[PDB]
RNA sequence: UUUUGUAUAAUGGGUCAGCGACUUAUAUUCUGUAGCAAGGUUAACCGAAUAGGGGAGCCGAAGGGAAACCGAGUCUUAACU
RNA sequence: AGGACCGAACCGACUAAUGUUGAAAAAUUAGCGGAUGACUUGUGGCUGGGGGUGAAAGGCCAAUCAAACCGGGAGAUAGCU
RNA sequence: GUUUAUUAAAAACACAGCACUGUGCAAACACGAAAGUGGACGUAUACGGUGUGACGCCUGCCCGGUGCCGGAAGGUUAAU
RNA sequence: UGAACUCGCUGUGAAGAUGCAGUGUACCCGCGGCAAGACGGAAAGACCCCGUGAACCUUUACUAUAGCUUGACACUGAACA
RNA sequence: CUUUAAUGUUUGAUGUUCUAACGUUGACCCGUAAUCCGGGUUGCGGACAGUGUCUGGUGGGUAGUUUGACUGGGGCGGUCUCCUCCUAAAGAGUAACGGAGGAGCACGAAGGUUGGCUAAUCCUGGUCGGACAUCAGGAGGUUAGUGCAAUGGCAUAAGCCAGCUUGACUGCGAGCGUGACGGCGCGAGCAGGUGCGAAAGCAGGUCAUAGUGAUCCGGUGGUUCUGAAUGGAAGGGCCAUC
């Protein structure tokens, strides 16, 4: 079980987020993705992924 | 050494034929876990993720064997 | 003297217009990233209480 | 009496007479019956005291929502076929 | 002289039989141990219950002791008969 | 010598002797919310606790563990 | 001590029968003896298991706590290095 | 205007001296014809000792409790949740301390879509090279493969390779399956926005079935729902999440 959970965090404004879980130590480069934000209704970029 | 440990609930396997429940898309018709020997016929809406058939809207549920492979396939007669 | 109504099931459960009771589901609230999204919004709605249970309801909440 | 099951060699009783075990109070739900009918009913208390007064209150006639709030609609949702 | 020897009173209780709704809720008969000592006995006094006392056996504390007796919480509780 | 009054008198307890350990006196220790009392009208040749148990010959090795005794270094550490 | 007009054998039977089935034997009633049976008499088995029972005892089980012990403040003051 | 020095002042620590608190179960006198107690004189000790509050350590000396269930009697051993097959008697379901195996994960591509492709094994020929590496052809037609145990599936491929991508989206959801319930599962279609493709279309994670933990308590972010005289705030509620 040494894969963890992070959350991806919305570039816009909002306060709005995912989460999900990814391995440390063969991805340890940040994960970019573009999800649906339902505060503006809009897609976006997500960030904050260790 | 070991026993016991048996697994529980193994869901169904015939649900109905003809207009049992009929109504709507249902969600019978399939042996759950099966495919093979039940195929959607096209009438009938596809499998599901965990292939499962169910109907459209209505109509009677009929069995036929047809195509190469001889494979049986649920269909679903519109009314 | 007066039944003592159960506190712990008076903030679980709400009478409802035709004598039933509304419930909050559970499995809602913690450990959540495993749980799908149709599930939890699912979850999320508020649905009222069976048959089977109806009895032991009304003997918690007398007063209800 | 207890048991799947007892004439059982499973328990109890030597016999007679007397006594001996589902009650009372207050709450709440349902059934029957009586009064009244969108209304029903008073508690303490006063009283020439089972009358009469006393409507403080309580239940019902409107629900939805966590709530603000809206209201025969309300909740969810940016909004719903 | 001796926590010396044998042996009565005196203090014990090793064996056997009897008794076991007894003569007796531990005794009788025949044997047995100590018998100037760490001995035995009369009268009075002190130590009181999670406490006392104990050459120690969980022994004794009014025929009751791995926590005395009397009264109360008390109709303790009993998914058991 | 003592013991289970009332199924066990014994190889069990005690014993004189031996050893370790504490105690400088308002002693240690014990009873007691405290006062106070015993120890003791005693003073280390005394008193308390523990083990062994006349007498004879003896009582070997181990301080890693637990306990006890000692240690102006250093690390951690309460109240404030 | 349920009431008895209270035999043997073989089988049956809640599985070891005076009372059931078949069969054999047996005039009615005492007294003196023996103890094979009436699963004989007594003690709601002490062995075994169970109860989300009890009581004592042990410890590097848990949680507390008397006692002992460390420090800060108070009772608690003044000079010098 | 100082990264720097020193009379004096304040405030801590250590060590000596003092005496007036305090101790005296040292001596003497009085109450008093009294080894108690009290007062007085004196000697010794002395801000120590000792007591109160708070506080760390130790504390079976004492006290209250716990120390599971199944079980071919208990105990020892084994097991307790989830998945696959048989037992299971051709719908579902079905027990035993019955017979056999696995799970408490993994993947940012191993997901989506578009385009393309088809295996194991054997035989013949050929440098190293051979029983087996790579190459050409021929048999064979899935005995191959699947991220992982077994069953059922898969050529259309669910198996293999490449391009672009994030639908592993948000709010709902007629209808249905399975459970005593808590709950679990499948799902066409609607609204918003998005990816692949010329388009029809497909995509709400992975071929499916294991990879999991209720409630309470609390932590983090958002909210303009509440805010105990009023305005705020604290706390609480709601949404996401640990
Ligand atoms: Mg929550
Ligand atoms: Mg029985
Ligand atoms: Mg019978
Ligand atoms: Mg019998
Ligand atoms: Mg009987
Ligand atoms: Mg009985
Ligand atoms: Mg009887
Ligand atoms: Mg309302
Ligand atoms: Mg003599
Ligand atoms: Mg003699
Ligand atoms: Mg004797
Ligand atoms: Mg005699
Ligand atoms: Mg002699
Ligand atoms: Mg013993
Ligand atoms: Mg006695
Ligand atoms: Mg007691
Ligand atoms: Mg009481
Ligand atoms: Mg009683
Ligand atoms: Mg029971
Ligand atoms: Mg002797
Ligand atoms: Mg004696
Ligand atoms: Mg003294
Ligand atoms: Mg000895
Ligand atoms: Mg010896
Ligand atoms: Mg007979
Ligand atoms: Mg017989
Ligand atoms: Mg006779
Ligand atoms: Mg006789
Ligand atoms: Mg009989
Ligand atoms: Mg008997
Ligand atoms: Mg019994
Ligand atoms: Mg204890
Ligand atoms: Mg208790
Ligand atoms: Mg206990
Ligand atoms: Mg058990
Ligand atoms: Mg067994
Ligand atoms: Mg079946
Ligand atoms: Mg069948
Ligand atoms: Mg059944
Ligand atoms: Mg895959
Ligand atoms: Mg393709
Ligand atoms: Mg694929
Ligand atoms: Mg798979
Ligand atoms: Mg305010
Ligand atoms: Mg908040």
């Amino acid at each position: 079980g040494i894969r963890e959970k992070i959350k991806l965090v919305s570039s816009a404004g909002t306060g709005h987020f995912y989460t999900t879980t990814k391995n440390k130590r063969t991805k340890p480069e940040k994960l970019e993705l573009k999800k649906f934000d339902p505060v503006v209704r809009q897609h976006v970029i997500y960030k904050e992924a260790k | 050494g070991g026993s016991t440990r048996n697994g529980r609930d193994s869901e169904a396997k015939r649900l109905g034929v003809k207009r049992f429940g009929g109504e709507s898309v249902l969600a019978g018709s399939i042996i759950v876990r099966q495919r093979g020997t039940k195929f959607h016929a096209g009438a009938n809406v596809g499998c599901g993720r965990d292939h499962t058939l169910f109907a459209k809207a209505d109509g009677k549920v009929k069995f036929e064997v047809k195509g190469p492979k001889n494979r049986k396939f649920i269909s679903i007669e519109a009314e | 003297p007066k039944i003592k109504t159960v506190r712990g099931a008076a903030k679980r459960f709400k009478k409802t217009g035709k004598g039933g009771f509304k419930h909050k589901h559970a499995n809602l609230r913690h450990i959540l990233t495993k749980k799908a999204t149709k599930r939890k919004r699912h979850l999320r709605p508020k649905a009222m209480v069976s048959k089977g249970d109806l009895g032991l309801v009304i003997a918690c909440l007398p007063y209800a």
